[PDB]
């Protein structure tokens, strides 16, 4: 089969800036019959299946905005995007048909810079109804916020956790840049109840201090 | 407008098969060629072979030939993909996707090329473990999920087996500000997942907040009403 390589595999770039993808086959995918490259690029935006961008190296598929433009020739290729927009996040991928089996790249995330943004932390006791069944869960919730880096750190009667937490971080968001991301704390009921102070504290670039949110089991 | 519109997400046991199905709507496959393309995780893409609905001649990749079928219907413009012999590498998500052909006469025949339409995609998870159900926890607005004129509610999507689940507000009414976060994987072996939005804080008192959870493999469906803390 043609290996498909991309480099990078991430980036990140600003905003109506140009980034540059690059896409190289392990032997020629040039077509002598048309000499065209046999070489396409796709975009996968969160959520979504992928969309065809670029044919033949270098040739847009109808519709597809000005600022993806496709070029290279032989083993070597590359995808620009200039001006770049918030729509734009997504894996990139090439793939190859000059040489049976079609084959892919292994795939460029790309993200979008932006300047900083604090995130809103909230918190959620266990549901009464979850208790009654021998586990307690906790939720903290960090929205909207930029750069993807934050510790959030769980306290239990003011005791940090360690080892049964679990974080999940979404998609950048192509509406303002972000990421929003839960920490779900889990204890058995019997630990739950030994302890009344709960509380999710956060660090990130965006504020000045760390925010604690906190609750006391059994107090409104 | 072209649309490919897959059958539902599938877990089945190894060994066993799966046909999963893929109709154009708005749409009829033409002289367009029908492939079958998947993403296992941490792998790439992989095309598995395809299909010319109007010659009726289908291709496959080397490493899928003797385990794989494509057929497609034209009187129902409806293409399929049945994949033998299942194996836990077999789990991903399998596209059809459409796209043009050019013709080589060098060899004397049409070729595979691009995809210009690709379907939503089918999860097959190939597991010994048996399909469950979530359970819908509330994640309930309060003193403590408040900014200003803000507040955030949810719902926690607990233990359930295999990906994936769906999940809607106010039966799709409600879409902005929702963030619907990726399932982790529990030491149980069941996943777990949270979706929150944020709503103006003055709701809370007079509009009524469900999340509606859909769990194709389990065959479940769970709406969960979310209201908010009181000191009640």
């Amino acid at each position: 089969d043609i290996v498909m390589t991309q480099s990078p595999d991430s980036l990140a770039v600003s905003l109506g800036e140009r980034a540059t993808i690059n896409c190289k086959s392990s032997q020629s995918v040039l077509y002598s019959s048309n000499n065209k490259n046999y070489l396409t690029w796709y975009q996968q935006k969160p959520g979504q299946p992928p969309k065809l961008l670029i044919y033949w190296a270098s040739t847009r598929e109808s519709g597809v905005p000005d600022r993806f433009s496709g070029s290279g020739s032989g083993t070597d290729f590359t995808l620009t995007i200039s001006s770049l927009q918030a729509e734009d996040v997504a894996v990139y991928y090439c793939q190859q048909y000059d040489n049976y089996p079609i084959t892919f790249g292994q795939g460029t995330r790309l993200e979008i810079k932006r300047t900083v943004a604090a995130p809103s932390v909230f918190i959620f006791p266990p549901s009464d109804e979850q208790l009654k069944s021998g586990t307690a869960s906790v939720v903290c919730l960090l929205n909207n916020f930029y750069p993807r880096e934050a510790k959030v750190q769980w306290k239990v009667d003011n005791a940090l956790q360690s080892g049964n937490s679990q974080e999940s971080v979404t998609e950048q968001d192509s509406k303002d840049s972000t990421y929003s991301l839960s920490s779900t704390l889990t204890l058995s009921k019997a630990d739950y109840e030994k302890h009344k102070v709960y509380a999710c504290e956060v660090t990130h670039q965006g504020l000045s201090s760390p925010v604690t949110k906190s609750f006391n089991r059994g107090e409104c | 407008q072209v649309q490919l519109v897959q059958s539902g997400a599938e877990v089945k046991k190894p060994g066993s098969s799966v046909k999963v199905s893929c109709k154009a709507s708005g749409g009829t496959f033409s002289n367009y060629a029908i492939s079958w393309v998947r993403q296992a995780p941490g792998q790439g893409f992989e095309w598995m072979g395809g299909i010319i609905p109007i010659f009726g001649t289908a291709n496959y990749a080397q490493k899928f030939q003797g385990r794989v079928t494509i057929t497609a219907d034209e009187s129902t413009s409806t293409a399929y993909m049945e994949l033998s012999s299942l194996r836990s590498e077999d789990t991903a998500v399998y596209y059809c996707a459409r796209g043009p052909e050019y013709y080589d006469y060098v060899w004397g025949s049409y070729r595979y090329n691009y995809f210009d339409y690709w379907g939503q995609g089918t999860l097959v998870t190939v597991s010994s473990g048996s399909a469950s159900a979530p359970t819908l926890f509330p994640l309930a607005p309060s003193s403590k999920s408040t900014s200003g004129g803000t507040a955030a509610l949810g719902c926690l999507v607990k233990d359930y087996f295999p990906e994936p689940v769906t999940v809607s507000w106010n039966s799709g009414a409600l879409t902005s500000g929702v963030h619907t976060f990726p399932a982790v994987l529990q030491s149980s072996g069941l996943y777990s997942l949270s979706s929150v939005v944020t709503v103006p804080s003055s709701s809370l008192g007079t509009q009524t907040y469900i999340c509606n959870v859909n769990h194709k493999p389990s065959n479940t469906k769970v709406d969960k009403k979310v209201e908010p803390k009181s000191c009640d």
